């Protein structure tokens, strides 16, 4: 160890050789490959890459959705993985209109067998559904290539445009009526007890509150009804076993200028979205309130 | 023998060796640089071209 | 370019067999107690915790107190070790008994069962990946196993903790351990039992008044249905300072048990390989 070392600045990837470049260079060898700049080597995002039949790809032929992985207990392919804009039809949160253009678009034969396998078991759909961030490339076919990100800045591969993400506008919610310049951005599932099925609502939640106490304070003030069902069952039915008359995931932090509302157009059918561009995911797992 | 007569289908599949004939400069193919997309994990690093 | 490792050195003397034995775990994890620089190899695993008397909640404990890291390679007369930092991405082997799936939450878990390598005093261990909803099941019933403990002379409560120790998973279906032995608790799994059926009794009869007081004014109006809930259940069935330790005694031993009730996701999946054994996922605090 010298001072000259230790004082020295930072290593520089900047504009030091790539280490294809330092090999060739090494051997003065020569490939036809452009080898000297790689793609995505500046990329902070963390990316998967998922297979979906094709029945689900339609309205992420638009980039830009939540992508969902859901359980199915059989021996064959024991996940599915599901967009938010289908998983509205199942949801009480969603108005007649949107739901009946939904369940007109989405009437591909796999997607039915997904809806079969969300209410064919005991369970609510706590349990069954996991996030996986936000998704952004299509390659249509029998079988269709999705990429997407788990904790990311959402852009394309040359970072020429941002790219946003779209939820449809019956699930959207917020419970303030002035926004900071930051506000994260949450995942709300909520269940009714006083019907005879457990009938889900699916909300996604925009928020100026970081710290879980008080959103959840907030949560069960404006959900009391959904609480109050929750009780009521509880009581009425003996031997029956509820829990969590809500659920909450964190999904996001946005700058609060950023949202628009916009339209959404595949098949020629038009669909209402909000919009949010300088979007980024952060990934936390579900938690239960009561 | 019962009162009807059926008759059967079936599907052969068989193994074959093809030629295929075209003319001179009859597509034309244009391709650029091959180029190289990074995608980075802990215990091994990989390349697309 | 070097990076921040964790050097450990092999007090023991390693034969070439020995190595090659070790080198097979190029990605596994291993906790560290504390997080020095230069490590020795008693340290390592979860050997030095495992005790006769105390049993596998003290090891679920002191493993969420441990400091997680992974391997990186083993060389001459050294080991190397990489603690991870939040957000970046690095390669696990699943030396858990369950397959993984892309999109899989994991959690640690201390270890219930080729064996791995030991010294004359010494033996090598390290502590299961799971997924989240395995590890909610194993607790679950390990724990009511736990319960059952004190009524195993009746023939029903064989059957019953028989079929509560067998658990089934995709394509995996082992059996993990009774929490008993000689029809005895080991001592930890008695306060954490004591600790969650005791924190159920003081709740039955303490509730009854300070519910029936704020009944008065709550205008969320669920509070008065609570108060009738409590009260059905009486059909189904003091001085201020004993009160007060009623409530301290409450809630303490609520945080007992809180060593069991919040689960750490440590891990989140990419893809795998048909090698299953070796996955790649992300780190999470």
């Amino acid at each position: 160890m010298d001072a000259r070392a230790v004082a020295k600045r930072p290593r520089d990837p900047a504009d030091e050789d790539n280490e294809l470049v330092t090999a060739l260079k090494a051997k003065r060898e020569v490939n036809t490959i452009s080898v000297r700049y790689l793609y995505h080597a500046d990329h902070q995002a963390l990316t998967a890459r998922f297979f979906v039949p094709e029945g689900l790809v339609e309205f992420e032929a638009q980039p830009g959705a939540l992508l969902i992985r859901m359980e199915t207990g059989c021996d064959s392919p024991r996940h599915l993985y599901i967009s938010l804009y289908l998983l509205g039809i199942r949801a009480s949160n969603v108005s007649a209109s949107t739901r009946c253009l939904l369940e007109s678009v989405y009437t591909a034969s796999a997607a039915r067998a997904a809806l079969q396998w969300l209410d064919l078991g005991p369970h609510l759909l706590h349990r069954r559904l996991e996030t996986l961030g936000c998704v952004k490339t299509v390659s249509l076919g029998i079988t269709s290539l999705l990429t997407c990100v788990m904790r990311g800045y959402l852009y394309n591969t040359l970072k020429t445009e941002v790219f946003a993400l779209m939820i449809p506008k019956d699930m959207y919610l917020t419970w303030e009526e002035t926004r900071g310049r930051l506000q994260y951005v949450y995942l709300i599932i909520v269940y009714d007890y006083d019907g005879p099925e457990t009938r889900p609502g699916i909300y996604v939640l925009t928020s100026s509150i970081a710290h879980w106490q008080t959103l959840v304070d907030v949560a069960r003030g404006k959900f009391a009804r959904e609480r109050c069902s929750f009780v009521n069952r509880r009581i009425t039915r003996p031997r029956q076993i509820p829990l969590c008359t809500g659920v909450i995931q964190k999904l996001g932090w946005c700058l609060a200028d950023d949202i628009h509302t916009s339209f959404l157009v595949h098949k020629e059918l038009k669909l209402s979205v909000v919009r949010l561009d300088n979007f980024s995911v952060e990934l936390g797992d579900f938690r239960e309130f009561v | 023998h019962p009162g009807f007569a059926l008759t059967a289908v079936r599907t052969d599949t068989f193994e074959v060796d093809m030629l295929l004939y075209s003319g001179k400069s009859c597509t034309s193919v244009i391709i650029n640089n091959p180029i190289v997309t990074k995608e980075e994990r802990d215990i091994s690093t990989t390349y697309h071209v | 370019a070097m990076e921040a490792n964790i050097f450990c050195t092999f007090d023991h003397k390693l034969s070439i067999a020995d190595v090659g034995k070790l080198t097979k775990l190029v990605a596994a994890v291993v906790p560290i107690p504390q997080r020095l620089h230069l490590i020795k190899h008693y340290q390592l695993g979860l050997h030095q915790f495992v005790d006769h008397t105390r049993g596998y909640v003290r090891l679920r404990g002191l493993l969420r107190n441990m400091t997680l890291t992974l391997m990186r390679r083993v060389e001459g007369n050294q080991i190397l070790l990489h603690v991870p930092t939040h957000g970046l991405l690095y390669t696990v082997l699943n030396t858990g008994p369950v397959t993984w799936e892309k999109g899989d939450a994991l959690c640690v878990l201390p270890p219930l069962f080729e064996n791995l390598l030991t010294l004359g005093q010494w033996e090598l261990v390290l502590p299961w990946i799971v997924p989240m909803p395995l590890a909610l099941e194993i607790n679950q019933r390990l724990l009511i196993m736990g319960l059952f403990s004190l009524d195993r002379s009746y023939e029903e409560v064989k059957a019953a903790v028989q079929q509560l120790q067998t658990i089934t998973f995709r394509d995996a279906t082992f059996t993990i351990p009774d929490p008993v032995i000689d029809q005895h608790l080991l001592i930890d799994m008695k306060t954490a039992c004591l600790s969650m059926s005791m924190v159920a009794n003081l709740a039955s009869e303490l509730t009854m008044t300070y519910v029936r007081k704020l009944a008065l004014e709550d205008s969320s109006m669920l509070l008065v249905k609570c108060q009738e809930l409590l009260m059905r259940l009486d059909r189904e069935r003091v001085s201020p300072d004993d009160e007060i330790a009623r409530l301290s005694a409450l809630f303490v031993m609520l945080r007992q048990l809180d060593d069991l009730i919040r689960e750490q996701v440590v891990f989140t999946v990419c893809d795998v390989s048909p090698d299953n054994k070796s996955a790649t996922c992300i780190f999470k605090g």
